[PDB]
């Protein structure tokens, strides 16, 4: 009857969830990597953000005396 | 030259087998004892691992006939899968046995409904350049003015067995070397039971802009033993005397500022990474 | 039994899903920090013709003392 | 077991679903202070150059 | 089997899936520390914008 | 439509304070490509001059869970004329964040008594126009000192609160004061009511080149100020189609000219019959 | 200049019927060689389907007098949809006759009410040609998922109205629907405006080949809908120089490409992006 039928659709969902293992594997890795280079990017940025910080410590240093001179004329 | 081999294939579809035939092979090289040779052959199923059988050894024939069968107990459904390899090797008493010539059939390309049998042109064994020993991707950023090298172990993959009966304790130590003389030895933590281990620890060096292309960054792969020496997975080196990849990494550090790059490099045996240090 | 063998083919493809859900996520955070990191940029830019500017502006004042 | 090497891979699923998501608000917050700190940063450096031109007037004046 | 080889991608998604954690924390961390970094930056940016515009003000105003 | 929001709404009177809670929307609108919108809340009292609050950014969300409350200081004798209005924006990177839908709650509707937690739909936040048609004839008869307006019809009005319950009042004015007040009768359902219902004035041929002619439609509110749909102005300092029309009137005695009028907002209207 | 008419208009509201009166036209340029032109008038209702009164004509006369009046059975209530045109033509023996020039005169801003009497210069009635350039620069990054449209400049614009006010409006389109509205500054009297302004707008990797980006130039018109001088459109469904770009933009990642764009007709780009 639907008795090879059965046992062809348990085969069958098997192969659909080995390939479903596969295609997991394939995602994690791409996001693996995705997330690799996401790391690197926010160390560049960091760095970035740091040479930011200082640079607006020299401006606030320069800009400070500035004032002074100003200051000076007044 | 390229010798012939003469097989047949078939399956039985009753006990789920397949039929290796293999007949005889026909113009050979003059190989081992001057003017004749001692071919002996061993066939194999390629994905699996599964024992290799040889046939008979004759003696002394460049055009020799065994005339033998084989059977693989292989399900017809995982056959789709499989390939049938046929490797022509030769006989040395006191030698290593050359191999003289292989071929594979794609099962997927055979009819088993109809008896198979064909004449195929044998062509040179494919090598190996060495077991697999692993990859490890790390980010270099380099910024002339402060004279600062980050070096970022990101992580590893693919490493090889060391411990056991287990798989690994795998963990990075990074040799700034220059001259033969290590100088710098700065090594990441731990990672247990991995063959995947992931670090993401960030470093740094002082290296001056005037120097930067006379120092080696040594960049070593090694396994935590309990107890004893730990033995070393593999190493590779960028700066002087890199070659490929490596070079090509140091390139873009030198032509990327103040910027880092991401890179993965293949790992190599320490010894000829040893003997390619100067 | 099939309902057995279903069950867990069912778990499984919700298992994908997640892991899809994870991974469409993961990609999302790499888009978002490079754009972030472009308009970084942009800041920075920015931020050093500031500096330049300033750096003008002070020689000049005090320069104006002297 | 076999359920339990589903179950356990399951579970750390989605837990780093959740951390992930958490962290990506997070960049989106970071894009939203990012955004901000863009237009501060344009603004201050035109505001530099204005005060730039006011100081090279006071230069070629007071001196 | 087959069965070995899903159970076999089973356990290597597991451990990739925890490699993932580790990943997504460490970023997080990074994350939240710039986000700080961002805020002090924006500060500093707030006061130095106060400046050079009063500075800039006075300036304009001894004209003459 | 626009989608439903859960809110939160208590006062604390130890501390003097307002409670507002956000908690989850739900059936959001897609608005932007990729099938999603990522959502966040503006929360403010409806006339606060202060900064308004506003909730976390969630990404990618048709049914975001925020769970924020947010704290006004306001004293309860003054919140009886006060709404608080709640605004479902998404989020974009590179352009201008489009409004979701907001929605307003009148505070002295609310009950503090109790603690409030609601769904309640979201609104459409911006209208890009400024009401509708409305068509009407008008003659005057010097000799008689007549002046007859007759409602003909209306069209294509704004949707009300049901559809809505148009009518039309028309106010006689002479400066800037009202002296009869004639209303329609009222067609329920429709967008595109039908009168043809004349009215009668009294304007003395000395005065009808100093005379204002209103004519307010208006839809009719169960509850509350019946709000107002449109309204129009002919006669002394009209403009446009209107002034054309008293022109019109003027020029043609003894005759009825039907014309149509595009309904404007009432506080420029009331503003210009200052 | 192309030279002035003088004309007529009044409604007779008793036979319900438009007077249009022809009265003369002066200063009309030489057109035909001997010195002088041969005019005649055709007077037509914009939308009439009717035949089109004509005058009589004018043997070699700069400045004819016609002295005529044409009817139009016309209804007051339907007119206000209507435009009145008046073309003055030139007679050729053995050619065709070469239009003069024509005007014309929107019937909702006038005033039936006085009996109507007017110079108006004449307009140039033909156009062979069918807009201008426009130079911008595309950048476009998957993994970020940015469009960078950055409009560099323009030139070549066609005069509308003073001179001219043109500025640039960018179209995010998709599924023939308008998701981003962005506009530029505008660059006051010029033919030729500079821009370099920089626009960022949100494509996912999944949907660039199948966004449509709709750059439209037009001119300020202080009263009135703002009059379109050109619009082109890159990405999906493209043509020629468009498809070029955008082909050039997805072959090349996180790098600008400038380019110029010769303006195309409203109406067959409103018609192409169906
Ligand atoms: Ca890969
Ligand atoms: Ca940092
Ligand atoms: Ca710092
Ligand atoms: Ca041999
Ligand atoms: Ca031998
Ligand atoms: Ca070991
Ligand atoms: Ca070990
Ligand atoms: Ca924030
Ligand atoms: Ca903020
Ligand atoms: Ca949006
Ligand atoms: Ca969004
Ligand atoms: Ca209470
Ligand atoms: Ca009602
Ligand atoms: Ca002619
Ligand atoms: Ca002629
Ligand atoms: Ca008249
Ligand atoms: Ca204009």
């Amino acid at each position: 009857n639907e008795l090879e039928e059965m046992q062809r659709r348990a085969d069958q969902l098997a192969d659909e969830s080995l390939e479903s293992t596969r295609r997991m594997l394939q995602l994690v890795e791409e996001s693996k990597d995705a997330g690799i280079r996401t790391l690197v990017m926010l160390d560049e940025q960091g760095e970035q953000l740091d040479r930011v910080e200082e640079g607006m410590n020299h401006i606030n240093q320069d800009m400070k005396e500035a004032e002074k001179n100003l200051k000076d004329l007044g | 030259k390229l010798g012939k081999l003469q097989y047949s294939l078939d399956y039985d579809f009753q006990n789920n087998q397949l039929l290796v035939g293999i007949i005889q092979a026909a113009e050979l090289p003059a190989l081992d004892m001057g003017g004749t040779s001692d071919p002996y052959v061993k066939v194999f199923l390629l994905p699996d691992k599964k024992k290799k059988f040889e046939t008979k050894v004759h003696r002394k024939t460049l055009n020799p006939v065994f005339n033998e069968q084989f059977t693989f107990k292989v399900p017809y459904s995982e056959l789709g899968g499989k390939t049938l390899v046929m490797a022509v090797y030769d006989f040395d008493r006191f030698s290593k046995h050359d191999i003289i010539g292989e071929f594979k059939v794609p099962m997927n390309t055979v009819d088993f409904g109809h008896v198979t049998e064909e004449w195929r042109d044998l062509q040179s064994a494919e090598k190996e350049e060495q077991e697999k020993l692993g990859d490890i991707c790390f980010s270099l950023r380099y910024v002339p003015t402060a004279g600062k090298l980050t070096v970022v172990i990101l992580e590893a993959k693919n490493l090889k067995k060391m411990d056991v009966g287990g798989l690994s304790d795998p963990y990075v130590k990074i040799h700034l070397m220059q001259n033969g003389k290590r100088l710098k030895k700065k090594k990441t933590t731990i990672k247990k039971n991995t063959l995947n281990p992931y670090y993401n620890e960030s470093f740094s060096f002082e290296v001056p802009f005037e120097q930067i292309q006379k120092v080696q960054v040594v960049v070593t792969v090694l396994d935590y033993d309990k107890i004893g020496k730990n033995d070393a997975i593999g190493k590779v080196f960028v700066g002087y005397n890199s070659t490929g990849a490596e070079l090509r990494h140091w390139s873009d550090m030198l032509a990327n500022p103040r910027r880092p790059i991401a890179q993965w490099h293949t790992l190599q045996v320490e010894e000829e990474v040893d003997a390619m240090l100067a | 039994a099939l309902s057995e063998i279903e069950t867990r083919h069912s778990e499984i493809i919700k298992l994908e899903n997640s892991i899809r859900e994870l991974h469409d996520m993961f990609m999302d955070m790499a888009m978002l920090v490079e754009s972030q990191g472009e308009m970084i940029d942009r800041i920075e830019y920015n931020v050093e013709h500031a500096v330049d500017y300033v750096e003008r502006a002070v020689s000049d004042t005090k320069k104006a003392v002297k | 077991g076999s359920n339990r090497r589903l179950q356990q891979t399951q579970a750390q699923v989605d837990e780093v679903v959740d951390i992930m998501r958490v962290n990506v608000d997070k960049v989106l917050e970071r894009d939203q202070k990012l955004s901000e700190l863009d237009d501060r940063a344009d603004a201050l450096q035109a505001g530099a150059s204005q005060f730039e031109t006011s100081a090279a007037k006071l230069k070629r004046k007071y001196w | 089997a087959r069965e070995n080889e899903m159970d076999e991608n089973l356990e290597q998604v597991s451990g990739i899936i925890g490699n993932l954690r580790h990943m997504a924390l460490d970023m997080g961390n990074e994350i939240d520390t710039q986000n700080r970094q961002i805020d002090r930056i924006m500060e500093k940016a707030d006061s130095n914008k106060t400046r050079i515009d009063e500075a800039n003000q006075r300036a304009t105003k001894m004209l003459g």
